[PDB]
RNA sequence: GCCGUUUAGGCCACGGAAGUUUGAGGCAAUAACAGGUCUGUCAUGCCCUUAGAUGUUCUGGGCCGCACGCGCGCUACACUGAUGUAUUCAACGAGUAUAUAGCCUUGGCCGACAGGCCCGGGUAAUCUUGGGAAAUUUCAUCGUGAUGGGGAUAGAUCAUUGCAAUUGUUGGUCUUCAACGAGGAAUGCCUAGUAAGCGCGAGUCAUCAGCUCGCGUUGACUACGUCCCUGCCCUUUGUACACACCG
């Protein structure tokens, strides 16, 4: 009973820091949120 | 009866052997500081090192 | 070396190591250790590790204690 | 060489003489640069070639005691074994325990070996000389392994397995793992000359 | 009359935040206020590692996203209007100001 | 010196090796572990730096009392191994050959039960939910 | 005015050796230096002292507070803290050319009683559970 | 005083002191307990209870504000779980709490404001007096 | 400083924190593969079904089943050790109104462990936590014995999570004490804070970490090379190959 706020997927979900994104929709929106891939 | 004879590596020639595991060197006999013959050393060896040699007649050839 | 299996066989506490033998077993190289005695004599430990104290209270030798239970032995003087 | 500095603060480095001038260059014992209180130094050896020839030799012995996984890196334990070991050596020999080890390094290092070289276009093992630094490296290796194997599943302690090993090796008796492994290497190498 | 007013600054941007930080300091230094700052706080670094693939195939390869967060503090011995009289300069994009009245 | 020294002790039909140390010779009984062996020695008040073939006949008597009768020497309820039994309801500390029985007696129940854990033992396959593809 | 606060570093062990012009005290977090608790790696802490001398310390006292690292790294740390703190005191309070003798005692023995190791824990990278080690590879 | 003396040999002295310093009470669960979840056997030594006291009478001497949920950590250790990897394990608090109770009744330590357990004015004396009585 | 068309550059040496681009990572060309992903995406053509549904929803079961073969691993086969004392040194991260204390949880008390009851601190360099980590270091006990190594298997009971624990969620207590004596043919990773050892944090998460991603702690042996095996780049050469030598 926890899905992605973007797509509604039940798997690979990231609750860390309260994003509630799946591991794929996050990667799609990662830079927009402001997670810079410094390394 | 061979007598263990000492020599000194004057210089280093190459790294022979299939895997390169053999440094070829020129040795300087201490009893007679005139005999410069090729020998084949295993292990890290620079000039100024002293090789113990059981025999001496066994002489390495060029690019042996 | 059944030398914890031998700790109560009456030979031991009668004399076996009260100079019955262990005059000698240091004298192989004159102060051979508590553990060389422990295996240069085929008998091993803990009949010995009790007597490592016993000969010490008897004032025949001087001894050490440390980490691995390394312990030492001396003959005379 | 000058300096009254001693290992564990008990054993003098002067009055140790290394006979074979062949590897007198790589026994880091004799010169006053090599004297150290403890065989434990975090020196950046292995950084360059031949640099580990400068490591004090009692440390090189110590470094090799830490093998087979359950001993890797446990250097305080390894050095503590060394202290007990030299207690035992002077206990059994009443000579300079430093002399014993360096004589045990010098007697148990193979002077020859067989390597697969190819002359004329066909390869096979052929007889070769051994450089002094690998000889020291090999002399250490044989002693430590032999002491290791005997102590395993033995009531005897490692410190004293090491001690018997070094005493027998410095004498040169055919009683040490190092001695028998040395002579089988020479005999093979002699045959394939 | 003379209180303990603390201004707290957070942002995702090193350069941008020290623009505001120094301006506030030089803002009040021109008023000769008791300005005790900036106390520089350990940078927080939010982190996410995610598998690069959408299908779990190929050499498993990981990308470490992260976010730096910088924490700055200024002390002013001043009034609730002197603090606001100063802190009215153009706050640069995104920088967080949360002035509160300390103890 | 153990002038009468015994090499075996036969306690509770188990042939206890007398040249072991007490607490580590008593564990040879089926039902006495190292923990419970220790506490028996404490309550019987017997020196541990002793080899069991050196130990006296009276001392064995006290040891056997407290193991057959643990609840009367204030042994707390939680050292025992038949806690809250199903037949009588009592709290007992089973010993050498009664262990061999009650195990099947438990098994015999569940086999008559038609329990899953009974038919699991009956088939011989693993009983506790461990996977059973390529192990065991 | 004799007061110097000189540090030494190893991996994470940082030691700060505050000094005053006293008689002989050397205390690590208040505890005597003669008691630090690798008793095999005790000569390493004592190493600066047997290098220079108890005499060189006859007018100074040492309080060497430590934090971080491990056990071995700290002993290599206190070594520099003691060794460096002496020359900084000598540089500032005794003579500049009476410390040139002291330095060459420390430097001819070991070069790392004045200058730290830059060596640090290389980061872990994925595809394996070490800095260099990689997960075991299987083909069939 | 306390820091000039070996933190080991000294506690032997203080373990011989709480024997013969009169006496106190002592649990009727003392000789069974393993002192931790992860231990294999109860403490070997008979007079371990005072050694645990003596070892833990220096804790408050050399610190301040230690509760029972922290005293458990101080004596915990590694735990081997057989098949599964070993971890850290926190020891038991019944032993730790009671040692405090006894030394509380005896005037070496007291309960502490701001939370914890704090050393007494006069208990500091004996931990420094017996400290002087060590080689 | 020697070497070199004395060019570009090479080896070394004092100095220096540092002389493999100082270390390690991020990014990373053209052309492709019928590589994987329609089961991440109300991204998606075509086809199938569309109320007696391949839609949704609920109950229960299964994905976990066990003759067997395989891969990554954990724990070991002990004395360089097991246990029981005493002693004590990190770093990276983490705390969604979490409801009437609530996620991280200090301190008090009850309790043998497990776990409770109580007063609270912290939306955090402020409280948890300066994260009192383990290996280690000491001191004893064991004594070459499938032993007190090892901890599979199983019996009895207790407590916690949750709406629910059965095909044991897990954590306790007692008891049970298996294989394993360093592993054949084969084969992996690895060149200095590295390998190896040790533990910690985070993801998942109500509960479960033998996993993965990070962190620190102790800390080496060996090599400073070659093209021999496996492959890669460039040139020359031969081809009856072009889905290209698996031709
Ligand atoms: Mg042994
Ligand atoms: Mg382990
Ligand atoms: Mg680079
Ligand atoms: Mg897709
Ligand atoms: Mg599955
Ligand atoms: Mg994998
Ligand atoms: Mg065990
Ligand atoms: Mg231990
Ligand atoms: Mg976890
Ligand atoms: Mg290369
Ligand atoms: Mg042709
Ligand atoms: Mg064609
Ligand atoms: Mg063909
Ligand atoms: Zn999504």
């Amino acid at each position: 009973s926890r899905v992605c706020r973007v797509c509604g997927n039940s798997h690979g979900l990231i609750r860390k820091y309260g994003l509630m994104c799946c591991r794929q929709c996050f990667r799609s929106n990662a830079k927009d949120i402001g997670f810079i891939k410094y390394r | 009866d061979t007598q263990v004879k000492l020599a000194v590596v004057v210089k280093v020639m190459g790294r022979t052997g299939s895997r390169g595991q053999v440094t070829q060197v020129r040795v300087k006999f201490l009893d007679d500081q005139n005999r410069l013959i090729m020998r084949n050393v295993k292990g890290p060896v620079r000039e100024g090192d002293i090789l113990t040699l059981l025999e001496s007649e066994r002489e390495a050839r060029r690019l042996r | 070396g059944k030398q914890k299996e031998k700790v109560n066989n009456a030979v031991l506490f009668d004399q076996a190591t009260y100079d019955k033998l262990l005059t000698e077993v240091p004298k192989y190289k004159q102060i051979t250790p508590s553990v060389l005695s422990e295996r240069l004599r085929i008998n091993g430990s803990l009949a010995r590790r009790a007597i490592k104290d016993l000969m010490e209270r008897g004032l025949i030798r001087m001894v050490s204690i440390h980490s691995s239970q390394q312990i030492f032995t001396r003959a005379t003087n | 060489p000058g300096g009254d500095v001693k290992l564990f603060n008990r054993w003098t480095f002067e009055d140790v003489q290394v006979s074979d001038i062949s590897l007198n260059d790589y026994l880091a014992v004799t010169s006053m640069k090599h004297y150290t209180f403890l065989p434990h130094s975090a020196g950046r050896y292995s950084a360059k070639r031949f640099r580990k020839a400068q490591c004090p030799i009692i440390e090189r012995l110590t470094n090799s005691l830490m093998m087979h996984g359950r001993n890797n890196g446990k250097k305080i334990m390894a050095v503590r074994i060394i202290k007990h070991t030299m207690e035992i050596i002077h206990l059994l020999t009443d000579a300079n325990p430093i002399q014993i080890i360096v004589d045990a390094i010098i007697n148990s290092g193979p002077r020859e070996d067989a390597t697969r070289i190819g002359s004329a276009g066909v390869v096979r093992r052929q007889a070769v000389d051994i450089s002094p630094l690998r000889r020291v490296n090999q002399a250490i290796y044989l002693l430590t392994t032999g002491a290791r194997e005997s102590a395993f599943r033995n009531v005897k302690t490692i410190a004293e397995c090491l001690a018997d090993e070094l005493i027998n090796a410095a004498k040169g008796s055919s009683n040490s793992y190092a001695i028998k492994k040395k002579d089988e290497i020479e005999r093979v190498a002699k045959a394939n000359r | 009359v003379q209180h303990r007013i603390r201004i707290t600054l957070s942002s995702k941007s090193v350069k941008n935040l020290e623009k505001v930080c120094s301006d506030l300091v030089k803002g009040a230094k021109e008023k000769q206020l008791k300005v005790k700052g900036p106390v520089r706080m350990p940078t927080k670094v939010l982190n996410i590692t995610t598998r690069k693939s959408p299908c779990g195939e190929g050499t498993n390869t990981w990308d470490r996203f992260e976010m730096r967060v910088h924490k700055r503090v200024i002390d002013l011995v001043s009034s609730p209007d002197v603090v606001k009289q100063i802190t009215s300069i153009t706050i640069e994009p995104g920088v967080e100001v949360e002035v509160t009245i300390s103890d | 010196a153990g002038e009468e020294f015994q090499h075996i002790l036969r306690v509770l039909n188990t042939n206890v090796d007398g040249k072991q140390k007490i607490m580590f010779a008593l564990t040879s009984i089926k039902g006495v572990g190292r923990r419970f062996s220790n506490i028996v020695c404490k309550k019987a008040d017997i020196d541990m730096n002793k080899r069991a073939g050196e130990l006296s006949a009276e001392e064995m008597d006290r040891l056997m009392a407290v193991v057959h009768n643990p609840r009367q020497f204030k042994v707390p309820d939680w050292f025992l191994n038949r806690k809250k039994d199903y037949k009588d309801g009592r709290f007992s500390q089973v010993v050498s050959n009664a262990v061999d029985m009650k195990l099947r007696d438990d098994l015999e129940r569940l086999k008559k039960i038609r329990n899953h854990r009974g038919l699991r033992h009956y088939w011989g396959v693993r009983v506790r939910g461990q996977h059973t593809k390529t192990t065991g | 005015p004799g007061t110097v606060q000189c540090f030494g570093r190893k991996k994470t062990a940082v030691a700060v050796a505050y000094c005053k012009p006293g008689r002989g005290l050397i205390k690590v977090n208040g505890a005597p230096i003669e008691l630090i608790r690798p008793e095999m790696l005790r000569l390493k802490a004592f190493e600066p002292i047997l290098l220079a001398g108890r005499s060189r310390f006859k007018d100074i006292d040492m309080r060497i507070r430590v934090r971080g690292g491990g056990k071995t790294s700290q002993i290599y740390s206190i070594r520099q803290a003691i060794a460096k703190s002496l020359v900084a005191y000598y540089q500032k309070y005794v003579d500049e050319a009476a410390k040139k003798e002291v330095k060459e005692i420390f430097a001819r023995y070991d070069r790392t009683l004045l200058v730290a190791d830059p060596r640090r824990c290389e980061p872990k990278k994925f595809g394996g559970r070490g800095a260099r080690a990689r997960f075991q590879k299987s083909y069939r | 005083t306390v820091k000039d003396v070996n933190p080991h040999e000294f506690v032997k002295a203080y373990s011989a002191h709480l024997k013969r310093s009169g006496k106190m009470e002592l649990p009727e669960w003392v000789d069974i307990v393993k002192t931790a979840r992860f231990k294999e056997l109860p403490p070997s030594d008979a007079d371990w209870y005072y050694i645990r006291a003596a070892s833990m009478a220096r804790k408050i001497y050399l610190r301040q504000g230690i509760g029972i949920g922290g005293f458990q950590k101080i004596y915990g250790g590694r735990q081997r779980n057989g098949s599964r990897p070993p971890h850290f394990c926190k020891s038991s608090g019944a032993v730790s709490r009671n040692i405090l109770q006894e030394l509380q009744k005896m005037g070496i330590i007291d309960v502490d404001p701001k939370g914890g357990r704090l050393i007494t004015s006069q208990g500091r004396r004996d931990l420094d007096q017996v400290a002087g009585t060590v080689p």
